[PDB]
RNA sequence: ACUGCAGGGGAGACUGGAAUUCCUGGUGUAGCGGUGGAAUGCGCAGAUAUCAGGAGGAACACCGGUGGCGAAGGCGGGUCUCUGGGCAGUAACUGACGCUGAGGAGCGAAAGCGUGGGGAGCGAACAGGAUUAGAUACCCUGGUAGUCCACGCCGUAAACGGUGGGUACUAGGUGUGGGUUUCCUUCCUUGGGAUCCGUGCCGUAGCUAACGCAUUAAGUACCCCGCCUGGGGAGUACGGCCGCAAGGCUAAAACUCAAAGGAAUUGACGGGGGCCCGCACAAGCGGCGGAGCAUGUGGAUUAAUUCGAUGCAACGCGAAGAA
């Protein structure tokens, strides 16, 4: 019963996963279908195919609640950063404004030890 | 191969420290 | 090999049928050098077929081949600690040859007396979409579609 | 001394924002996390995600550099307070007051130790998961000390430029940092030149075993100090001094070897890099390993089972004919 025509697609594309959330402009999530939600597991959730199915699922579920017009906040150093937003484009949302919101620490918390692989 | 010269010293020092740690108690603290 | 692709071999038109796919399917069927034998087998299959088809036999065989033609296969590759498969598009000259090679392989194990009418009913049931190679088409297809996620490694 | 100058030099107090974590709430549902692939793990009791607020700790993105400063170790979010050194110019002052420095004293990364705080993140130990023949590891999930603060202790680092300090001289070329000074001076160009102090690169003479150094010397000389006298034993034992401890400092001998070493050359090799080729893989076709037999060989046995061939490149081989 919650009807809102405008929204924001927050996209988090980490080296393992992609998470697409559709919120109102105020910032209240409605749909969040992610790369595990679309059938995937393990290392296959890092792939752009999983990205462009998770974004499609999020887009359709958000349209079911009535969003035509989304603006995208993308974040993360993952490979599903463009496949996802074209998936939202081609699943019926209008892309609107595109930004980048990847956090940039002003040399704050000490990072974990480098992998000796 | 100048690192070999460091490795011999390293092994000798390592074994000496291991012996001291084997004896940081009345094994050696009495003596 | 290393120095580009190798030239293919031309295949001349069939005398009985003004078509090349018969001339190439018979060569697939060929084993140990009995061109005569394989040719009479293919011709007997089509000439047995026309009675139960009514349609021209090469038209029927084209209908079958359009069914059993592959589009996208499951070619393997190992990258890290685990090998997996890659969905890759199949060019038509490979696809038709693979399809009719499947036809020959599964007609060598189908349940009738002898291979003349074995291949004959193979052709008609592949033109009608019910056969063993037919079901291989849509099981290899779904196996490759379940690995489309790895299509981003195209060598 | 005076006038200027540059600077993350130091200390103290206050203070700023990003980000991580956690908490409170809003939304919202079945995943999240992680890997080469997983699992342990987190979540379905509402996680991940997203929004708002809040708590706290640590480090201070962009500036930022090859740069600057400091004796070295080291030093940067901002502001204020206190404070050290350095450089240039004037020639006002003193008039050799200099250099070095055995001992000695101070300073001295990180780890560590004591007491008291603090603790976000990271993270020795530890635990689980994974890998593996094993895996006391590398990878993952957590995670204690510690990392932070105050005050003491420690006094060691590849504390390195592996190059002690001072001074004088010995082609240049080109950057960059801080001053001063002369010419088109208002043609502004903030160009050209000179000089002082840095800081780099390249290079001559010279030096070097070579690598290379080369006005910031590893050149040419002088002064003073520290240190070496083959490799191990050993920076160890004993003694002593210091330290809460860890341990540090000083520091041998017996014995043993004929080497140990440094640079460079040629190859070889690499689970190094690049280019390429080969039925090498790949795509196929047909086989062997299964059966029987032929033949050779290992083994065995016999009176002899002649001898040779034993990865590829020995084994239907010497043997293209053993009754
Ligand atoms: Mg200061
Ligand atoms: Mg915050
Ligand atoms: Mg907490
Ligand atoms: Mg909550
Ligand atoms: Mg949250
Ligand atoms: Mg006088
Ligand atoms: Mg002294
Ligand atoms: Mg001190
Ligand atoms: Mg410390
Ligand atoms: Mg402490
Ligand atoms: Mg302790
Ligand atoms: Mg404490
Ligand atoms: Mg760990
Ligand atoms: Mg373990
Ligand atoms: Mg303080
Ligand atoms: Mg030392
Ligand atoms: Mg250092
Ligand atoms: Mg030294
Ligand atoms: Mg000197
Ligand atoms: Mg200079
Ligand atoms: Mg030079
Ligand atoms: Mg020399
Ligand atoms: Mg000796
Ligand atoms: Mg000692
Ligand atoms: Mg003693
Ligand atoms: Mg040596
Ligand atoms: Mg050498
Ligand atoms: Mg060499
Ligand atoms: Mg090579
Ligand atoms: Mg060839
Ligand atoms: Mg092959
Ligand atoms: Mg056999
Ligand atoms: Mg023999
Ligand atoms: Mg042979
Ligand atoms: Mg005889």
């Amino acid at each position: 019963k919650k009807n809102v025509p405008h929204g924001a697609a927050h996209i988090k594309s980490t080296f393992n996963n992609t998470i697409v959330t559709i919120t109102d402009p105020q910032g209240n999530v409605i749909a969040w279908a992610s790369s595990g939600h679309v059938g995937f597991k393990g290392s296959r959730k890092s792939t752009p195919f999983a990205a462009q199915l998770a974004a499609e699922n999020a887009a359709r579920k958000a349209q079911d609640h009535g969003v035509r017009k989304v603006d995208v906040f993308v974040k993360g150093p993952g490979s599903g950063r463009e496949t996802a937003i074209r998936s939202l484009q081609a699943a019926g949302l209008e892309v609107g404004a595109i930004s980048d919101v990847t956090p940039q620490p002003h040399n704050g918390v000490r990072p974990p030890n480098r992998r000796r692989v | 191969g100048s690192v070999i010269k460091k490795r011999r010293k390293r092994m000798s020092k390592k074994k000496h420290r291991k012996l001291l740690r084997r004896t940081r108690v009345q094994r050696r603290k009495l003596g | 090999p290393r120095k580009g692709p190798a030239p293919k071999r031309p295949l001349v038109n069939d005398p009985v049928y003004g078509s090349q796919l018969v001339t190439q399917l018979v060569n697939k069927v060929l084993l140990k050098g009995k061109k005569s034998l394989a040719e009479r087998i293919v011709y007997g299959a089509l000439e047995q077929a026309r009675d139960k088809t009514g349609t021209d036999p090469v038209i029927t065989l084209k209908r079958a081949l359009d069914n059993v033609k592959p589009a996208l296969e499951v070619r393997s590759r190992r990258v890290g600690g685990a090998t997996y498969q890659v969905p890759v598009e199949v060019r038509p000259d490979r696809s038709t040859t693979l399809a009719l090679r499947w036809l020959v392989g599964y007609s060598r194990q189908r349940r009738e007396k002898t291979m003349i009418e074995r291949l004959a009913n193979e052709i008609l049931d592949a033109s009608n979409g019910l056969g063993a190679s037919v079901k291989r088409r849509e099981d290899t297809h779904k196996m490759a579609e379940a690995n489309r996620a790895f299509a981003h490694y195209r060598w």
